[PDB]
């Protein structure tokens, strides 16, 4: 099975706490050290691309 | 700027310009991006470069 | 005056910005022309962030990268527009084909 | 998430609008978009008499 | 000029306020009902692509 064209519109996945969760603040401050260390890209990749 | 050039083989020189009869000695340079040092360029360039 | 000597990307969504939330908007300029980091030393935030700290503007609305040791200090709001790091080169000429072409 | 059966989501959950009005995301992690998918219409093999 | 290769990594820019500042909530849920509409690609296409 094959893709055709491109992306339709622009989605994300994020990760989702319960509203006003304590859990909010901290999995942002992991979530952005993440990318700014590059570690999100490699768990893309392992998946992706490895496998 | 710009001219109507009339060039040579060991000069170019040029007519109709904001002066007449004045005429440049010829020569070879690198360009933007060099590739002048390309190796098909470079063989021909080289040879340009004279009247061998 | 006002907002119309701005014409850009951001100028367009400050404007559905503020049509969705009501409020009235003035683009200001950065006095210092940075997007922002903390000085090694002195420890002072520069550029819009610094601006944002000392309560100089109520909202930024510029390219400026949501990164980990902003949100330390200041909120973003979720991406409206993605990116990547990447290199700009001049280009070199088309190639003229080869001798042996 | 909503009715307190989960402390926290991670998963292909899609950030949205109406989703949001209940429950917080955090930055995306990962990008996307809406495509489609089909058969691979045969991709093709010359023959050695071609 | 000219790009050349991928991207080292992958970031994006955010709509920033002061910590705390009423904003924060009504903006992200403007960005959201914005991109939810395509407008944020149709006002990229406005100033990348139409010109
Ligand atoms: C679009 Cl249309 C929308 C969003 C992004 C990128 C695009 S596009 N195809 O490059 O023009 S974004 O930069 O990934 N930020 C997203 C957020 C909106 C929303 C939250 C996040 C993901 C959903 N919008
Ligand atoms: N290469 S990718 O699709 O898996 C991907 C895509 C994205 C990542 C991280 C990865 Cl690994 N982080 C960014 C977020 C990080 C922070 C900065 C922007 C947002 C907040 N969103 S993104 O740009 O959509
Ligand atoms: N990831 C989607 C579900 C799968 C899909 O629609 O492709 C969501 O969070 O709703």
């Amino acid at each position: 099975t094959m893709k055709v064209g491109g992306n339709l519109d622009s989605k994300g996945y994020g990760i989702a706490t319960p509203k006003g969760s304590s859990l909010g603040t901290p999995v942002n401050l992991a979530v952005l050290k993440l990318s700014e260390q590059g570690v999100l890209d490699k768990l893309k990749n392992k998946w992706w691309y490895d496998k | 700027e710009e001219v109507m050039t009339h060039s040579g083989l060991w000069r170019t020189c040029c007519l109709e310009g904001n002066f007449k009869g004045l005429c440049k000695q010829i020569d070879h340079f690198p360009e933007d991006a060099d590739y002048e040092a390309d190796t098909a360029e470079y063989f021909l360039r080289a040879v340009r470069a004279s009247s061998i | 005056e006002g907002n119309e000597r701005y014409e850009g990307y951001c100028v367009d969504l400050a404007a559905e910005i503020a049509k969705h939330c009501g409020f009235k908007y003035k683009l200001t300029i950065v006095g210092d022309g940075k997007y922002g980091a903390r000085d090694a030393d002195t420890k002072i935030w520069n550029g819009m962030v610094g601006e944002l700290v000392y309560g100089k503007a109520d909202i930024a609305i510029a390219p400026l990268t949501i990164t980990l040791v902003r949100e330390e200090v200041i909120d973003f709001s979720k991406p409206f527009m993605s990116l990547g790091i990447s290199i700009m080169i001049k280009k070199p000429q088309k190639s003229k084909p080869g001798v042996f072409s």
